[PDB]
RNA sequence: UCUUGUAAUUGGAAUGAGUACAAUGUAAAUACCUUAACGAGGAACAAUUGGAGGGCAAGUCUGGUGCCAGCAGCCGCGGUAAUUCCAGCUCCAAUAGCGUAUAUUAAAGUUGUUGCAGUUAAAAAGCUCGUAGUUGAACUUUGGGCCCGGUUGGCCG
RNA sequence: ACCCACUCGGCACCUUACGAGAAAUCAAAGUCUUUGGGUUCUGGGGGGAGUAUGGUCGCAAGGCUGAAACUUAAAGGAAUUG
């Protein structure tokens, strides 16, 4: 087999394969 | 499946080389009863 | 609002309380001696500890100052007079090199045990409690 | 290695260890700073002046010779020009550079090498408005230093 | 009864050497370990670890077994072998064999001043094999050794009795701890404290002087 | 660029006397490298040298013996309190008994045997054992 | 060398360098946030006290079975709902529904005595007597 | 011929937990200190809390319950994703203490100033310019001579 | 133009380990438990997640900056063996 690409986020023609397949935030006073 | 790994690691210390006592009918029970 | 009277411990637990080598150690000396529990062993090793590390620092410190002199005589001082060191090692090398048994040597049970009067080291305990 | 690219060259002199006025010259010492002062008033720039002593009338370097160095010969019988010599050279090749730009539009690389000189224009003129030679501003803009080199 | 195969065998046979300062101060290349156990008696033996280890053939398996054994007598001199063998038994002769074989001094010292017996290490020293760094700091009297339990009985077969051992790295790995603790006592002969600084005399190499009765028969 | 001197000097005793040779080129040269050397050579850890003069910074060539297991710059140049003293040479020398460590003292560059004996202190310079 | 400034007048660097690489961390982001105080369910407690719902059936497996199943309980200051564990059988009979229990972490796990997952909960106390005492015949647990 | 362990073998001594005249104590009491009198022969006057593949200290232990399209068939054996289902015996540690939960510290060099790491494991900006910031070559009284009074070891006592 | 010798500055190549590494391998990945030449950036187990939210630049496509709740005992990398 071939060593795969790594990263930490994944890429976004890796999400491509996967994806096609608001209340906004507080700070308490 | 306790029982399964707690002779699975054994015989890997014959492997290794360290002491670890012989077996018998107590391997895979629970020794003591819970509160 | 009265003043906090101080207290402080007196012993240490040891941070590997599972090894055959000291378990066998302990277990001789408490045998000998007629020591109640481990915490006997465990307040020994906790002065002796305090002595060995005051005298440690004495030891980094030069020749002739007088806070070496003034202390160091001091804690010589104190160990001849109880009796854990003898009269020829009086100096500050020496007192790194004491034993647990030394001190152990020096309590009233071993003592009255080694002045006849007790004819067991266990009868030397129960015979002092009684009074 | 170089200020500005990833050379490094080590192309120098070596002045030689000898800090008195080699015995086979022995021709006089006022004589070349009449000399000095004639190619000065040529119109004529202080290194052009040192190489072509040596290149035809054997003065080894002027700082041995005399006892003082060119720009101080030059400054004391008041011939220095107005901004020093190689603040000069660096506009006079930033204008030449500039003067091409306006001529090519398309040519990103000169505009690089503009940067590049421009930027060597500014750690040098900060250096001497600090060593109070130029007036403590002396503010380079890109159009008046096509006006400050002829 | 031994008999002498390698020219040093010769040297230890009439006894006309005895002490190990003298081979050790030019550090000769020695072959064979007979020649200690006619030389330096009482010497500790101590197994430390034997396992067995597969190879994979085409058909079969073939099988042996790696044993790791330290030897010392009781003070400054220790050695550590590598072995595998084709039989538990057989890893223990080779082992020892190998191990007195890779024996060497070690340089002791005093934490504090150098007065009776010297109890410690002289110097800072470390030694690392693979990831397994181990460090040896010297210690005053009464400390012991704070050691690991296989560390500790080396450097209590070796002859130090206040040694500080700190440690770093993944050592679970017991042959690579050991190899690594035995450099660092190796690399402290191999320090030079200014105690070492006065010129030695030049011994002769005695070997030559001696070779008239060492050759070959 | 050269920022310390100090440092190329140290470095190439330590990396001549490694590899075995017997004598190094050190360049340029310092009064701080002629002073750190004057303590190293004055303890016995290095032997002579000799200070070639060009007209710009010097050169020094030192004949090494052996005898020196490690020599080092500390920078940058800590100050030290006189009670912090004992706690730098636990922390970088082998021992407790031979090995110096050198300090920039307002009474010259001495190393810290001596220092402890005027009672001084200063700067640390580096070390060396 | 070493990537970081040495020189002797960087320790505004050195300060707050520190200062954003402690927010990689995990004990000091979740101290200094206060998500013990937002999202936990026990409000940064150690032990909390509720009211237990009902009892699950969440056993080992179908009827050959190693019985370790237990109940689902509302935390009474929060309001939230958590899941719980009690310990081995023959003390469901003790645990009837609203008997306000009091239940501490569970943590600690190995590969054995214990491996069932979602849960972090143990009881400790129902309606305020215990679980060891109880199950060890010290003392008795009145009814509601 | 002199030294230990064992026993439903045996013998007398000693003492405080308690009760309590009295006295001390205290503003008055309680309690401590002292003490006339009573007060030990084991189910008495009875110590618990945890733990046993390693950590790690401690089992080639026992009984019972449920299942096996497994061997054998008077009995049994083995398995049992029953992650042992329920109890007991034995052993180990601490000890009038012991366990659990959360938080924090050490282990820890996983916050790294001392003291981490970035080719391939988390991580070197696509590249260069450039302000604050940080850092910045060597160099200017070095050396020699004079005496003086000190604190340490000694040949000396 | 070519040959020989030297030198300065380059792109690289082969051998080796005085050293270094987990190993592949490295004249730098060396001069680091014997740890300090100067200085910028980045990382702190995996999913959730380059997601939500806010700000910003872009006509747009987008880009830059960029979390937490929760869940999990893994996630990896180097070389050989059947």
């Amino acid at each position: 087999g071939h060593k795969s690409y790594k990263s930490k986020h994944a890429s976004k023609g890796a999400l491509k394969r996967l994806y096609k397949g608001g209340k906004p935030d507080k700070q308490v006073s | 499946s306790a029982k399964s790994f707690i002779l699975r690691k054994k015989e890997l210390m014959k492997r290794r080389g360290r002491k670890v006592a012989k077996d018998s009918k107590f391997t895979g029970r629970k020794r003591r009863h819970r509160f | 609002p009265r003043a906090p009277r101080t207290y402080s411990k007196t012993y240490s637990t040891p941070k590997r309380p599972y090894e055959s080598s000291r378990l066998d150690a302990e277990l001789k000396l408490a045998g000998e001696f007629g020591l109640k529990n481990k915490k006997e062993i465990y307040r020994i090793s906790f002065q002796l500890s305090k002595i060995r590390r005051a005298a440690r620092d004495l030891l980094t410190r030069d020749e002739k100052d007088p806070k070496r002199l003034f202390e160091g005589n001091a804690l010589i001082r104190r160990l001849v007079r109880v009796g854990v060191l003898s009269e020829d090692k009086k100096k500050l090398d020496y007192v790194l090199a004491l034993k647990v048994e030394d001190f152990l040597e020096r309590r009233l049970q071993t003592q009255v045990y080694k002045l006849g009067l007790a004819k067991s080291v266990h009868h030397a305990r129960v015979l002092i409690t009684q009074r | 290695g170089r200020m500005h690219s990833a050379g490094k060259g080590i192309s120098s002199s070596a002045i030689p260890y000898s800090r008195n006025a080699p015995a086979w010259f022995k021709l006089s010492s006022e004589s070349v700073i009449e000399q000095i002062v004639k190619y000065a008033r040529k119109g004529l720039t202080p290194s052009q002046i040192g190489v072509l002593l040596r290149d035809a009338h054997g003065v080894t370097q002027a700082r041995v010779i005399t006892g003082n160095k060119i720009m101080r010969i030059l400054k004391s019988n008041g011939l220095a020009p107005e901004i020093p010599e190689d603040l000069y050279y660096l506009i006079k090749k930033a204008v030449s550079v500039r003067k091409h730009l306006e001529r090519n539009r398309k040519d990103k690389d000169a505009k690089f090498r503009l940067i590049l000189i421009e930027s060597r224009i500014h750690r040098l003129a900060r250096y001497y408005r600090t060593v109070a030679v130029l007036p403590p501003n002396w503010k380079y803009e890109s159009a008046t230093a096509s006006a400050l080199v002829n | 009864g031994w008999v002498p195969v390698t020219k040093l065998g010769r040297l230890v046979k009439a006894g006309k050497i005895t002490t190990i300062e003298e081979i050790f101060l030019h550090s000769l290349p020695v072959k064979e370990f007979q020649i200690i156990d006619t030389l330096l008696p009482g010497l500790q033996d101590e197994v430390m670890n034997i396992k067995p280890v597969q190879k994979q053939t085409r058909a079969g398996q073939r099988t042996r077994f790696k044993a790791v054994v330290v030897v010392g007598d009781s003070n400054g001199h220790v050695g550590l072998g590598i072995k595998t063998a084709k039989e538990v038994a057989g890893a223990i002769r080779a082992g020892i064999i190998i191990a007195k074989l890779s024996v060497i001094p070690i340089r002791r010292g005093y934490w504090g001043t150098n007065l009776g017996q010297p109890h410690s290490l002289a110097t800072k020293t470390t030694g690392k094999c693979g990831s397994v760094t181990v460090r040896l700091i010297p210690a005053p009297r009464g400390s012991g050794i704070v050691a690991s339990p296989a560390v500790k009985k080396l450097l209590q077969l070796a002859g130090v009795e206040d040694v500080y051992t700190q440690s770093n790295g993944k050592t679970r790995t017991l042959e690579n701890t050991l190899k690594a603790a035995f450099v660092a006592i190796g690399n402290t002969y191999g320090f030079l404290t200014p105690n070492l600084w006065a010129e030695q005399p030049l011994p002769v190499s005695p070997l030559d002087i001696y070779s008239d009765e060492a050759s070959a028969q | 660029t050269r920022s310390s001197v100090l440092a190329d000097a140290l470095n190439a005793i330590n990396n001549a006397e490694k590899t075995g040779k017997r004598q190094v080129l050190i360049r340029p040269s310092s009064k701080v490298i002629i002073k750190f050397l004057q303590v190293m050579q004055k303890h016995g850890y290095i032997g002579e040298f000799e200070y070639i003069d060009d007209h710009r910074s010097g050169k020094i060539v030192v004949q090494l013996n052996g005898r020196l297991n490690k020599c080092g710059v500390i920078s940058p140049r800590f100050n030290v309190k006189i009670g912090d003293i004992e706690k730098w040479t636990a922390n970088l020398l082998p021992a407790r008994q031979f090995g110096y460590v050198i300090l920039t003292t307002s009474a010259g560059i001495m190393d810290h045997e001596e220092a402890r004996r005027k009672h001084v202190s200063g700067k640390i310079l580096g070390f060396v054992y | 060398g070493k990537g970081k400034p040495r020189g002797l007048n960087s320790a505004r660097k050195l300060r707050v360098h520190r200062r954003n690489n402690r927010w990689a961390e995990n004990n000091y982001k979740k101290r200094l946030l206060g998500t013990a105080f937002k999202s936990s369910p026990f409000g940064g407690s150690s032990h909390a006290k509720g009211i237990v719902l009902e009892k699950l059936g969440i056993e080992s497996k179908q009827p050959n079975s190693a019985i370790r199943k237990c109940v689902r309980v509302q935390l009474i200051k929060n309001g939230k709902k958590v899941t719980a564990f009690v310990p081995n059988d023959g003390c469901l009979n003790f645990v009837d529904e609203n008997d306000e229990v009091l239940l501490a972490g569970f943590g600690r796990k190995g590969k054995a005595k214990g491996d069932i997952p979602g849960v972090r909960f143990k009881v400790v106390k129902v309606s305020g007597v215990s679980l060891l005492a109880l199950w060890k015949e010290k003392k008795e647990k009145p009814r509601s």
